[PDB]
């Protein structure tokens, strides 16, 4: 963006700066889910079937 | 009166009637059976291949 100046002599005006604005985009911490399952609850399939 | 076809015992108890115990010392066991009473189930846990 910049300044507007007026008149026809500038020698007396300040140049626009110009001013390289940066935005940020960042990763999250990793969301997660965890489950068990037990060797016994492991002989039904459904459960890391359902639980997936 | 239902119970009556699959009684395993002549008489009710006496009131009071006296208990005899049948292991009067310890003792190891002979053991007797006719087939098809005495069982082992057999199982398998649930232990993944594939995983670790």
């Amino acid at each position: 963006h910049m300044n507007i100046e007026e008149g026809l002599d500038l020698s007396s005006k300040t140049p626009t700066a110009l001013v390289q604005r940066l935005v940020p985009s960042v990763f999250k911490e990793p969301k997660n889910i965890l489950y068990t399952l037990d060797a016994r609850e492991m002989r039904d399939p459904e459960h890391k079937t359902e639980a997936g | 009166v239902a119970s009556r076809p699959y009684a395993n015992v002549d008489a009710k108890p006496a009131e009071s009637a006296a208990i005899t115990i049948l292991n009067k010392n310890a003792a190891p066991a002979n053991l007797f059976w006719a087939d098809g009473s005495v069982e082992l189930m057999y199982g398998k846990l649930a232990f993944p291949t594939g995983q670790g």
